[PDB]
RNA sequence: GAGCUAGCCCUGGCCAGGGUGAAGCUGGGGUGAGACCCAGUGGAGGCCCGAACCGGUGGGGGAUGCAAACCCCUCGGAUGA
RNA sequence: GAAUGCCGGCAUGAGUAACGAUAAAGAGGGUGAGAAUCCCUCUCGCCGUAAGCCCAAGGGUUCCUACGCAAUGGUCGUCAGCGUAGGGUUAGGCGGGACCUAAGGUGAAGCCGAAAGGCGUAGCCGAAGGGCAGCCGGUUAAUAUUCCGGCCCUUCCCGCAGGUGCGAUGGGGGGACGCUCUAGGCUAGGGGGACCGGAGCCAUGGACGAGCCCGGCCAGAAGCGCAGGGUGGGAGGUAGGCAAAUCCGCCUCCCAACAAGCUCUGCGUGGUGGGGAAGCCCGGGUGACAACCCCCCGAAGCCAGGGAGCCAAGAAAAGCCUCUAAGCACAACCUGCGGGAACCCGUACCGCAAACCGACACAGGUGGGCGGGUGCAAGAGCACUCAGGCGCGCGGGAGAACCCUCGCCAAGGAACUCUGCAAGUUGGCCCCGUAACUUCGGGAGAAGGGGUGCUCCCUGGGGUGAUGAGCCCCGGGGAGCCGCAGUGAACAGGCUCUGGCGACUGUUUACCAAAAACACAGCUCUCUGCGAACUCGUAAGAGGAGGUAUAGGGAGCGACGCUUGCCCGGUGCCGGAAGGUCAAGGGGAGGGGUGCAAGCCCCGAACCGAAGCCCCGGUGAACGGCGGCCGUAACUAUAACGGUCCUAAGGUAGCGAAAUUCCUUGUCGGGUAAGUUCCGACCUGCACGAAAAGCGUAACGACCGGAGCGCUGUCUCGGCGAGGGACCCGGUGAAAUUGAACUGGCCGUGAAGAUGCGGCCUACCCGUGGCAGGACGAAAAGACCCCGUGGAGCUUUACUGCAGCC
RNA sequence: CGAUGUCGGCUCGUCGCAUCCUGGGGCUGAAGAAGGUCCCAAGGGUUGGGCUGUUCGCCCAUUAAAGCGGCACGCGAGCUG
RNA sequence: UGGGAGAGGGUGGUGGAAUUCCCGGAGUAGCGGUGAAAUGCGCAGAUACCGGGAGGAACGCCGAUGGCGAAGGCAGCCACCUGGUCCACCCGUGACGCUGAGGCGCGAAAGCGUGGGGAGCAAACCGGAUUAGAUACCCGGGUAGUCCACGCCCUAAACG
RNA sequence: CCGAGGGUAGGGCCCGUGACUGGGGCGAAGUCGUAACAAGGUAGCUGUACCGGAAGGUGCGGCUGGAU
């Protein structure tokens, strides 16, 4: 449910933020979280290999159970949901009656104090995580394993989802976020639903700033740079792109795949992506 | 205005200093010439 | 060689005073319930005025200078990228 | 003898410019060979959210004392941050270490790379972050939370007693956290007192007074008092916290619940130890048995880890508490008391500066805290002052031009000029009032005006206190007084209208451009299924991201509104197992060299044979492109209509002499007395146009235009005045430049612009203050231009190659 | 080319005369007044504005008239930019 | 009070045909399309045939001169939340009624905003053909839209 | 004190006029086409959307004031 503001400055009359509604608790488990290096987009040499970034809000990073295989049959109750700021999804606080404590990732419609569950014989219920053969065919699922006992990798960002088209063998066909159509493995563990805060792309960022708050550096268009910089740099006055568009490094950027096309998983892709 | 010359006593030792120069085979080079040359130091002097 | 400078990281510090009065909350009206209206409370904001701080718009001086970029008068931002 | 040669010495300009903020000086008395310059007093001026005081960087004896003045000091010097010598820095409690972690660094294991070396989990190092036990006063010429005095606390060792399952680098808790706003109650600090203590003082017309002047506290262990913080107690089950675990986590039950209890903080008090003014007198002595009280204001600091709300969601680890594991329970641990033990390093001085960074005793730069009072609405603003500190290391005169900084101005009022450039104007507070338009916020402090002091009387409500007084904070009414003027000084918008460009706040060419440029939220295209794409790297490994398509890379556009048309022939990209072209490799028809021969050796066609290209499509918010000629209407004119060649397709909506229009000051209209600009239109648009986006857009702008009002020294057109210079005198004393010079005008001549040649003319010798026409004046071996088979950056369907990818 | 600063404006002039005005003349298709044209004459004079960087030019209002040229398109060790 | 009919409205589900697309099988020289034809698609293996797969939309027969709503309008099928209405009985209140300026609400298609979704259809646009021309009628493509959610628009041959 | 009115500043409504621009009405015999009335030669009309020299064409839904 996302908030407007009244235009009481020039950037709030865009301006968007979340609702936090189905935020219960407003502070982290003290035991599940631990230091979030910000890198800033500089790799171990220190040179940027991601240009652009930095300078955003700290953050603690809170660990997220994303091999839920790891505890089968103990229902665990939804303590609480929170806001986790490593992602665009919420996160849920589970209390194992095992007495350990984890945080999932939220689905969508998932109530505090509810019982979820892991396992082969688990319920088709929101929240609950069974290998993917083990659920009915035609059911949106979020948190799936690509590789079985690898972690939880498609589904994760917030309002996804994936369906499971049919079956075939050891494998099970995935319609992923992205209308790929991929062959998974059935002993891949999944959770049933759609992610929750599906109104996250609404939000509208409403001014420079908040940009900067994520951890966004301003990004400065190539048509702006010098031949030393940039394919587009260079001109006087204004200039079309005068050559096939291009980035920094010379690689044509309107059309030109990249997928490696002898790549050993495209035996498990079905059909590339729509639209 | 701010001139360029910031004396640091923490950054000139952990930069020209004794031990930062031999640990790099260049900076064990600039010993070994200044050693040759005959400098009376071989390391810039800071009271610490 | 990043003790100048550009960015980023970690850890601290700094921003007189005054103005505007967002949502919300309360009460009243309203309605089948509402939307909503009004009032008070509230104290939002790359909000407004203006020191420190950060700047460097216009003009004048300076031009073997006080100074290898400075001085005076004006002027911009000043809870934020 | 010449290389703008090299090194050095010495000249010239020159007794010239200058002697470093215009905060400012004067006299007396000392010292001494010598005094504007040092010492002392008196008087005057300057800073006072500093030009004062206290930390930290950095500097490194510059600190104090004696003795000096060659040089350093922009003059002088007896003086000094200068020279010579002597002296000076005292810690269990301050800061760092023997404690902890952060980024980062390093790095057993492990990984990688010709070598060198690069990584890398743990671990180690790493601080202005965490943890941690001293406050006040006195003393030295110079150090003091360090020596001393008073009253306090910490650790380690050993011991006695009491108590307990003791026990850790292991498990757990805690440490542990953001931004904005903020409650209660304190203190820091301050204002007043008619209360208390005090050397005194009565002036010059009055006052011997409830007069004036000065001060009226700081530190403190246990206990107690006020204000807060922290925190439930019990038991049953227990598969989780990588062994265990009575702790922790989860479940049930019991009672406690806004409390209370316990624990810890701050504040108050507190045994006690201290401090203690002006004035007078020679830092000290007095004052003085000094007094040490009451009321008020009151923090941004304390209680603190308080509270609220918000989104962008806010270090770690140790100390400390708890749980137990080996081990051991003659030990070991907790508590209380006693005795003993307690190391290394810093401590002088400067510290918004004459000691740091700027080659200088350089108007510049330099992080943290304290920063007093009154008034002006507030305040760290502004003026004046406390404490404190200074008058800026050349002076004395004179009273020109001219320069700077400043004041005023008759009539005019932008006529100045590229331009209101600059300088006026307006200026804060309270009340009245306030337009088109708009995204309903705004535009807006729109505009425009009224008020403002001092005295008297009447009065409303708040904070404290107690409900009163008293101080204190917001006011309201009536009547008056004075001046030219009542934010009477200082600090403090000129306004409006209309265009262009960019939505906006933001960013930029450090040192000529702050903009219309960059960025920006927002729209689209494209890539990417995760050991992702992409980037860095030889690799290992990193980033991306401890992210997962509502996500990440790349690219264009640039809030928002209404919109974005036709062309796929070329180029890019994407799709296509056919066809054709194609490399090594396969095949080996068929020949060849040699040899007695077996054989050895070489050439070798058809055919099989990738990617890439060819070829068939698609595709524009991919690179891009979007015609010409001729004719036609019942006045002329112009062509809705036709005709034809060409195209891959012939520019759509909307715009338009425009940041674009050459002809151009296009033509018409508005504004003006007059308008190459400006605004509105027209349209044969040299040469607009739709995400290198098209047409609008409220708001915004130190952007660029036009106009008007107000107001002016901008001007007609200049005058006077002030101070700092220039000028004269004493002191100190540069510079660039310079072939040598005994260095006139005209008219000619000359390598074509002559002080230097010819002819004529003029002219006694040397200066000083001035002005700049010349010495093709100085400065920089022209930046333009050319030249060189000179250089470099950038580009591409130039050549060639390399990485990368296929 | 081991540098001769480049338009215009301002300031300050100075010279030429092929004279815009003022003074003197002849001819006139000169009645007067007022014009045309030529001759003599450089003594003095030769305005303030709107527009544009402009010189120039157009325009407003005057005027005796609103002259044309040279002086390195006179003059940046005189200013402006 | 007890009963009844019905595509009335809303939610949630779900069932079969059909077309398009993808995959396998089999198979060969044309399919398609019209007044005729050309475009277009097909030896790179189409069309016609069988099986599998995904997806959207719409509900054949019943079906009617039919039924419901105030109108717009409403049609597979099941369930839940719900309106209107009629009939029997003659039980209850005792004129409590009718109309309705303003007000409020509903309001087909198309269109608009933000999301999703997209099989068939199809303004715009492209091409073939017709034609003097053909910015058309015919043919082959084809984007918005048609569908869903929410939020606007509020017009109509909104007619009996 | 009030006060005619004068002045300054900003509003509101009406009238007249304005380069140019928008359609409108009219006008003996203009140009292009043929949309409509017959099934008007594509049944018409409709609200809307989009396009087009023009009448109009088409998508969607609606009406018969539609023919056999
Ligand atoms: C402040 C102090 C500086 O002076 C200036 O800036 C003036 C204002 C320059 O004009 C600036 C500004 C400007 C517009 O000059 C009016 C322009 O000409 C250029 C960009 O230089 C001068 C004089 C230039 O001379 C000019 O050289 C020109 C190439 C041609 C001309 N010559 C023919 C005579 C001559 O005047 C030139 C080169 O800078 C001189 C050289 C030696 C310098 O670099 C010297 C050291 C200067 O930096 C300076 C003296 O410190
Ligand atoms: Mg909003
Ligand atoms: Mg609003
Ligand atoms: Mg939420
Ligand atoms: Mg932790
Ligand atoms: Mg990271
Ligand atoms: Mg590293
Ligand atoms: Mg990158
Ligand atoms: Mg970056
Ligand atoms: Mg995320
Ligand atoms: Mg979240
Ligand atoms: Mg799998
Ligand atoms: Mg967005
Ligand atoms: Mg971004
Ligand atoms: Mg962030
Ligand atoms: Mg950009
Ligand atoms: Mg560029
Ligand atoms: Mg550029
Ligand atoms: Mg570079
Ligand atoms: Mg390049
Ligand atoms: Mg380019
Ligand atoms: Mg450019
Ligand atoms: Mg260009
Ligand atoms: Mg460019
Ligand atoms: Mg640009
Ligand atoms: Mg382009
Ligand atoms: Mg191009
Ligand atoms: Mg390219
Ligand atoms: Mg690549
Ligand atoms: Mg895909
Ligand atoms: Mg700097
Ligand atoms: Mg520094
Ligand atoms: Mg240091
Ligand atoms: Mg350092
Ligand atoms: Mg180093
Ligand atoms: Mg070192
Ligand atoms: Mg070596
Ligand atoms: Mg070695
Ligand atoms: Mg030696
Ligand atoms: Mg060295
Ligand atoms: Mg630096
Ligand atoms: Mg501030
Ligand atoms: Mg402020
Ligand atoms: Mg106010
Ligand atoms: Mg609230
Ligand atoms: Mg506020
Ligand atoms: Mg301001
Ligand atoms: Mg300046
Ligand atoms: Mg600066
Ligand atoms: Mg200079
Ligand atoms: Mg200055
Ligand atoms: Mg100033
Ligand atoms: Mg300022
Ligand atoms: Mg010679
Ligand atoms: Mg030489
Ligand atoms: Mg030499
Ligand atoms: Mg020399
Ligand atoms: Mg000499
Ligand atoms: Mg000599
Ligand atoms: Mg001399
Ligand atoms: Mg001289
Ligand atoms: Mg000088
Ligand atoms: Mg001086
Ligand atoms: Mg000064
Ligand atoms: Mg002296
Ligand atoms: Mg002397
Ligand atoms: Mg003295
Ligand atoms: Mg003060
Ligand atoms: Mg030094
Ligand atoms: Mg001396
Ligand atoms: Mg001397
Ligand atoms: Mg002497
Ligand atoms: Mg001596
Ligand atoms: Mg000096
Ligand atoms: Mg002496
Ligand atoms: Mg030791
Ligand atoms: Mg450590
Ligand atoms: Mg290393
Ligand atoms: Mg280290
Ligand atoms: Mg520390
Ligand atoms: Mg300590
Ligand atoms: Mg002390
Ligand atoms: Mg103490
Ligand atoms: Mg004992
Ligand atoms: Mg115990
Ligand atoms: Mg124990
Ligand atoms: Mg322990
Ligand atoms: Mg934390
Ligand atoms: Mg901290
Ligand atoms: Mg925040
Ligand atoms: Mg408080
Ligand atoms: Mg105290
Ligand atoms: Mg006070
Ligand atoms: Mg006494
Ligand atoms: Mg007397
Ligand atoms: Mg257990
Ligand atoms: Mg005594
Ligand atoms: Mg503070
Ligand atoms: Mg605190
Ligand atoms: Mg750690
Ligand atoms: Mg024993
Ligand atoms: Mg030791
Ligand atoms: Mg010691
Ligand atoms: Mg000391
Ligand atoms: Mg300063
Ligand atoms: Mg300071
Ligand atoms: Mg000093
Ligand atoms: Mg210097
Ligand atoms: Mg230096
Ligand atoms: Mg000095
Ligand atoms: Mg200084
Ligand atoms: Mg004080
Ligand atoms: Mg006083
Ligand atoms: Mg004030
Ligand atoms: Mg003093
Ligand atoms: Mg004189
Ligand atoms: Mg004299
Ligand atoms: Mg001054
Ligand atoms: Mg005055
Ligand atoms: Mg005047
Ligand atoms: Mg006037
Ligand atoms: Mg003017
Ligand atoms: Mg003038
Ligand atoms: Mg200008
Ligand atoms: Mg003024
Ligand atoms: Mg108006
Ligand atoms: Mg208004
Ligand atoms: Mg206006
Ligand atoms: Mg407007
Ligand atoms: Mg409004
Ligand atoms: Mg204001
Ligand atoms: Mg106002
Ligand atoms: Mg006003
Ligand atoms: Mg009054
Ligand atoms: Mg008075
Ligand atoms: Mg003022
Ligand atoms: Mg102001
Ligand atoms: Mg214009
Ligand atoms: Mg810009
Ligand atoms: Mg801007
Ligand atoms: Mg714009
Ligand atoms: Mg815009
Ligand atoms: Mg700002
Ligand atoms: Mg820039
Ligand atoms: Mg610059
Ligand atoms: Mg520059
Ligand atoms: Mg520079
Ligand atoms: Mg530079
Ligand atoms: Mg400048
Ligand atoms: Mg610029
Ligand atoms: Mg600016
Ligand atoms: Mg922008
Ligand atoms: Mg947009
Ligand atoms: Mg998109
Ligand atoms: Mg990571
Ligand atoms: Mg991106
Ligand atoms: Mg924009
Ligand atoms: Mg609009
Ligand atoms: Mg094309
Ligand atoms: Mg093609
Ligand atoms: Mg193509
Ligand atoms: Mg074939
Ligand atoms: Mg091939
Ligand atoms: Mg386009
Ligand atoms: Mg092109
Ligand atoms: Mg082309
Ligand atoms: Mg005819
Ligand atoms: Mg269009
Ligand atoms: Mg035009
Ligand atoms: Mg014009
Ligand atoms: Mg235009
Ligand atoms: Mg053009
Ligand atoms: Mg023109
Ligand atoms: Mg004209
Ligand atoms: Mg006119
Ligand atoms: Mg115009
Ligand atoms: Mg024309
Ligand atoms: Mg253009
Ligand atoms: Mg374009
Ligand atoms: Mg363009
Ligand atoms: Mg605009
Ligand atoms: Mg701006
Ligand atoms: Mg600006
Ligand atoms: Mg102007
Ligand atoms: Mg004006
Ligand atoms: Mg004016
Ligand atoms: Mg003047
Ligand atoms: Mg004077
Ligand atoms: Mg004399
Ligand atoms: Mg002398
Ligand atoms: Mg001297
Ligand atoms: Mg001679
Ligand atoms: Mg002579
Ligand atoms: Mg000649
Ligand atoms: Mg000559
Ligand atoms: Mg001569
Ligand atoms: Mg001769
Ligand atoms: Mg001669
Ligand atoms: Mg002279
Ligand atoms: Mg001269
Ligand atoms: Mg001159
Ligand atoms: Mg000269
Ligand atoms: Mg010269
Ligand atoms: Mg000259
Ligand atoms: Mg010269
Ligand atoms: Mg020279
Ligand atoms: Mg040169
Ligand atoms: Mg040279
Ligand atoms: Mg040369
Ligand atoms: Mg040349
Ligand atoms: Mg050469
Ligand atoms: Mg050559
Ligand atoms: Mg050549
Ligand atoms: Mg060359
Ligand atoms: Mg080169
Ligand atoms: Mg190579
Ligand atoms: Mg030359
Ligand atoms: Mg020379
Ligand atoms: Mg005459
Ligand atoms: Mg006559
Ligand atoms: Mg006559
Ligand atoms: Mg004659
Ligand atoms: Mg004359
Ligand atoms: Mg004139
Ligand atoms: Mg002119
Ligand atoms: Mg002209
Ligand atoms: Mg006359
Ligand atoms: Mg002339
Ligand atoms: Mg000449
Ligand atoms: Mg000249
Ligand atoms: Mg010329
Ligand atoms: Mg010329
Ligand atoms: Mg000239
Ligand atoms: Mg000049
Ligand atoms: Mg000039
Ligand atoms: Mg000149
Ligand atoms: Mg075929
Ligand atoms: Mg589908
Ligand atoms: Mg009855
Ligand atoms: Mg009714
Ligand atoms: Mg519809
Ligand atoms: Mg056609
Ligand atoms: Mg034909
Ligand atoms: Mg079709
Ligand atoms: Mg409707
Ligand atoms: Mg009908
Ligand atoms: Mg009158
Ligand atoms: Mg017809
Ligand atoms: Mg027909
Ligand atoms: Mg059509």
């Amino acid at each position: 449910a996302v908030k407007k503001f009244k235009p009481y400055t020039p950037s709030r009359r865009f301006m968007t933020v979340a609702d936090f509604s189905e935020i219960t608790k407003t502070e982290p488990e003290k035991s599940l979280v631990k230091p979030l290096k910000k890198t800033g987009g500089r790799n171990n040499q220190g040179r940027i290999t991601v240009r652009f970034r930095g300078g955003g809000h700290k953050r603690l990073y809170r660990i997220i159970d994303f091999k839920r295989w790891d505890k089968v049959g103990i229902p665990a109750k939804v303590a609480a949901i929170e806001y986790d700021p490593n992602r665009s999804a919420r996160i849920a606080l589970l209390h194992y009656v095992d007495g350990e404590k984890r945080y999932i990732i939220a689905p969508d419609g998932l109530q505090v104090g509810q019982q979820v569950v892991a396992g082969p014989d688990a319920p088709i219920q929101v929240g609950n995580a069974l290998p993917l053969r083990f659920i009915p065919v035609g059911t949106v699922v979020h948190a799936v394993e690509l590789e079985p006992k690898k972690g939880a990798k498609l589904a994760r960002a917030a309002g996804t989802s994936a369906q499971i088209q049919g079956r075939e063998g050891d494998y099970v066909i995935l319609r992923l976020p992205s209308g790929e159509l991929r062959k998974v493995h059935g002993e891949c563990y999944a959770t049933v639903g759609a992610v929750g805060n599906a109104d996250h792309k609404n939000i509208v960022l409403g001014k420079a700033g908040r940009s900067r708050w994520l951890g966004r550096r301003p990004h400065v268009r190539g048509a702006a740079m010098n031949p030393v910089d940039h394919p587009h740099g260079g001109g006087e006055g204004r200039a079309p792109r005068g050559r096939p568009p291009a980035s920094p490094w010379g690689w044509q950027t309107k059309g030109l795949k990249t997928r490696k096309r002898r790549k050993p998983s495209s035996r498990f892709i079905i059909a590339r992506r729509k639209k | 205005m701010k001139r360029t010359w910031q004396p640091n006593r923490r950054k000139r030792a952990k930069t020209h200093g004794f031990r930062a120069r031999m640990r790099t085979p260049g900076g064990r080079k600039v010993l070994k010439r200044r050693r040759q040359k005959g400098r009376w130091r071989l390391t810039p002097a800071v009271r610490k």
